[PDB]
DNA sequence: TCGACGAAATATAAAAATTTAAAACTAAGAGAAA
């Protein structure tokens, strides 16, 4: 869904590579898939990439949602 | 002795092949090159580490190539779990190792007269089969198929042949031994239909085909434009030494990187302790092994 | 092998009828080049005679210009004249062993050799007879693996060859 | 004949001189992907000059996916500065190139089942597995990738020079084996 | 239900960099049998 592609758009604006933080949160994904959304996510939006280098948003949703399922 | 080592090597060589051979139905002389291009792995220091299935299935593959046959290497994988692309790349792999020289053709003629018998047989046996090699040979021709899995091609011109002429089969049903992708079949069918006038479909192709020119394989038609449209000199060679030169290495050279990078090469410390937080968390006992 | 030695040593032919006896190639057969494959130098006291090993003919240019693979195609590292050309290479039933391909397998074949014909002129390559294969073949082996062998009786009968011939 | 090969990629390693260990290099990473069970090595990923080059705990760094051989040599310069500013001396020498990439089109359709029977000594044609051919050429060792579309890939040479070379000795070949 | 596209899987050529078989290759150990 697209309010998937949001939440990862905000994971990927709050903080670096979190790889296994968004596959233990996700138990349905793998590295392949997120490694596939990086690539086809750092050509196709250069405004964003850009934009969520110079955001950094504060890691307010990682933590609390750590907690919900596991 | 060292020629006592050899004779066990090869007796188990042979079982195996001979076990694959008594489900794959080759004929002997084609196990006995196979066996032969075995021992011609085991002088060229054989690749260990590697499955037994795996270099006796390429050497009965080459085996089966030498002379013009129909096996395919699914046949050659067809145990409920074999994964039949390792196995190509393992015959990628000896086809240099080996040396392979008079290399044979690949023409899916002869791939006809084993898959008729299967699917869309006939009374005689001679009507679909000699249609789909006499469309075949003159699709071939026009520089179509080129690298596109003889198998597909061969399905495809066997439905092509069914389509012209009469005969009351599933469409779906060829996909238990073609093994072929329904995407790529009819992308290969109304290819075919886009390069033929269909003049007398519904009767009999044309008996004279003939088509010099005029067609492009359809990935020429992707990429030769390079886009979406809807014997030089020596001296125009530049050499790439004087690129690696104009960046300089020198010791003292640590500040020419200055493009806002100097503020942002590594995580700030002040967020160090809430990366440990998750880290401690989560990646705790993956350090620990 | 010996029924052939002593049927042609029965030992001779038609002259002047050799220049002719060269006939069509079909596409198809292995065929067999001299000594100029890319380079054509002073081998040392010639008798190998057609020195390299067979290769594939795919085209033809002329009726004294055949196309086979040999090298790379730059600068015309693909056609030769007739003249350097040869037709038979066949019977593996009386020449049972095949044409070693790379160092590893020269490694385990070394210790099975029947002559050594001459050294390479170029830097130090050694040109050879191996066992049970046709003598048209040749077998190139380098001193990485000539160390292995029972080399001292052969370059001792290259040395007396040397004698006879020079 | 006028065509000119583009320089797509480049596989190029240098060695810092220095026996580290990499834990400590990604604790402090803005962009790193590492997994200790898997290897000890780090990929990093930096948006500019768009390269992901690999560093080892034996003290040595594969920089790969520039486009440019500056471009390169600037991001291994860069990593140098970031792996001084960590916790490391590890010093920038000794840069050598592996391998370069190159695709172009030759615009003109080559025939692909007559070049796998003709070159099959430098070629290896297999429908069932990849459809293209692989050339590969010994003098000098560039391994081409043969199409019928045109577009070949041009792995294999650590230079430029040797790349041009290649393509001005297969571009005769490609010009027997065209398409009327 | 035919068309329209997205996308992983391979080759590819390197440099690499920890674990996993893994099948030739030796070498006991019994069992024959004139």
């Amino acid at each position: 869904t697209v309010e998937e592609m949001i939440k990862f758009y905000k994971a990927l604006s709050m903080w670096g590579t979190d790889f296994n933080l968004i596959s233990q949160l996700y138990p349905y994904r793998s590295r392949k898939q997120v490694k596939a959304k990086f690539v086809n996510e750092e050509k196709k939006r250069p405004i964003l990439i850009e934009l969520a280098l110079r955001s950094k948003l504060p890691p307010n949703f990682d933590e609390y949602c750590c907690e919900i399922k596991k | 002795s060292a020629l006592e080592s050899r004779e066990a090597t090869l007796n188990n060589a042979r079982r195996k092949l001979r076990a694959v051979s008594y489900a794959l139905h080759i004929p002997e002389y084609i196990t006995d090159a196979a066996f032969q291009w075995y021992k011609l792995a085991l002088a060229n220091n054989f690749v260990q580490g590697r499955r037994s299935q795996n270099v006796i299935a390429s050497c009965l593959y080459v085996a089966c190539r030498k002379e013009k046959t129909h096996h395919m290497l699914i046949d050659f994988s067809s145990r409920l779990q074999v994964s039949v692309y390792s196995i190509g790349a393992t015959f990628l792999k000896m086809v240099k190792k080996l040396h392979i020289t008079e290399l044979p053709l690949a023409d899916p003629s002869l791939f006809i007269q084993h898959f008729a018998e299967k699917l869309d047989l006939a009374d005689k046996k001679i009507k679909v089969v000699k249609d789909a090699v006499k469309l075949a040979q003159r699709m071939s021709k026009d520089w179509m198929f080129e690298g596109r899995r003889p198998a597909g091609i061969a399905g495809a011109c066997i439905l092509l042949a069914c389509r012209m002429n009469n005969l009351r089969r599933t469409h779906t049903e060829i996909v238990a031994v073609s093994h072929v992708a329904e995407e790529t079949l009819q992308q290969r069918l109304n290819e075919f239909k886009n390069t033929k006038a269909a003049k007398l479909s519904v009767q009999k192709f044309r008996e004279n085909d003939v088509e010099d020119g005029e067609a492009r394989p359809p990935s020429f038609v992707k990429n030769r434009k390079k886009e979406r449209k809807i014997p030089r000199n020596l001296h125009l060679l530049p050499t790439t030494d004087t690129y690696l030169s104009k960046v300089s290495d020198d010791p003292d050279n640590l500040e020419d990187v200055d493009d806002e990078e100097l503020n942002a090469h590594l995580l700030n410390e002040e967020a160090s302790k809430l990366k440990e937080r998750i880290w401690i968390g989560l990646n705790a006992d993956f350090l620990l092994e | 092998i010996q029924t052939k030695e002593q049927l042609e040593h029965a030992e001779m032919e038609t002259n002047n009828n050799q220049r002719r006896k060269p006939l069509l190639l079909n596409i198809g057969d292995h065929v067999l080049v001299h000594r100029d494959a890319y380079f054509k130098k002073g081998a040392y006291m010639k008798v190998q005679q057609i020195y390299v090993g067979p290769f594939r003919v795919v085209k033809k240019i002329n009726d004294n210009a055949y196309e086979l693979d040999l090298n790379s195609h730059k600068k015309k590292h693909r056609v030769i004249n007739v003249q350097f050309l040869k037709k038979f290479v066949y019977r593996p039933d009386a020449y049972p062993k095949n044409k070693p391909i790379s160092s590893t397998e020269r490694i385990k074949r070394a210790h099975e050799v029947t002559a050594l014909i001459g050294i390479d002129t170029t830097h130090k390559t050694y040109l050879c007879h191996m066992q049970d294969v046709d003598p048209t073949l040749s077998v190139e082996y380098s001193e990485a693996e000539f160390c292995q062998i029972p080399e001292r009786t052969r370059r001792s009968i290259l040395a007396n060859f040397r004698q006879l011939y020079e | 004949s006028g065509i000119v090969p583009t320089l797509q990629n480049i596989v190029a390693t240098v060695t810092l001189g220095c026996r580290l260990d990499l834990k400590t290099v990604a604790l402090h990473a803005r962009n790193a992907e590492y997994n200790p069970k898997r290897f000890a090595a780090v990929i990093m990923r930096i948006r500019e000059p768009k390269t992901t080059a690999l560093i080892f705990a034996s003290g040595k760094m594969v920089v790969t996916g520039a486009k440019s051989e500056d471009d390169s040599k600037l991001a291994s310069r860069k990593y140098a500065r970031i792996i001084q500013k960590i916790g490391f001396a590890a010093k920038f020498t000794d840069f050598k190139i592996q391998n370069i990439v190159g695709s172009c089109d030759v615009k003109f359709p080559i025939r692909l089942e007559g070049l796998a029977f003709s070159h099959g000594t430098f070629s290896s044609y297999e429908p069932e597995l990849f459809p293209g051919l692989i050339y590969r050429m010994v003098k000098p060792k560039i391994v081409l990738l043969i199409f019928v579309s045109g577009k070949i890939v041009l792995t294999g040479a650590k230079q430029r020079e040797e790349i041009y070379q290649a393509f001005e000795a297969i571009y005769p070949v490609l010009s027997e084996f065209r398409k009327m």
